[PDB]
């Protein structure tokens, strides 16, 4: 605020209050495997090379 | 306004300034203090450009 000279209206106090909010934006990516991959990952048939 | 030179330029600095209200679409004269006076050098030279 700035003090006023003669003849000019003096300025009053003010209090200004504002609010802000967040936002959301999820992301997704898939990956897929074949049943043969899942079989051969666990199972070792007869152990050959 | 036809005083001596230095009194003339002092009167130009103080008195010879108009004011126009800047809120409105049409030009209205303002009263002292509400908004600052406008320098107009044409008033000293007494010419239009």
């Amino acid at each position: 605020r700035v003090a006023s000279g003669a003849g000019l209206p003096t300025s009053r106090q003010t209090t200004i209050m504002v609010t802000k909010y967040s936002e959301k934006s999820p992301i997704t990516i898939p990956f897929e495997l074949s049943a043969a991959c899942l079989t051969y990952l666990r199972e070792t048939f007869e152990g050959t090379i | 306004a036809n005083k001596t030179l230095f009194k003339t330029i002092d009167e130009y600095l103080l008195r010879a300034k108009d004011c126009i209200r800047g809120d409105t679409d049409t030009q209205y004269v303002c009263v002292e203090g509400t908004e600052q006076l406008i320098e107009n050098p044409c008033r000293l030279t007494q010419e239009a450009l």
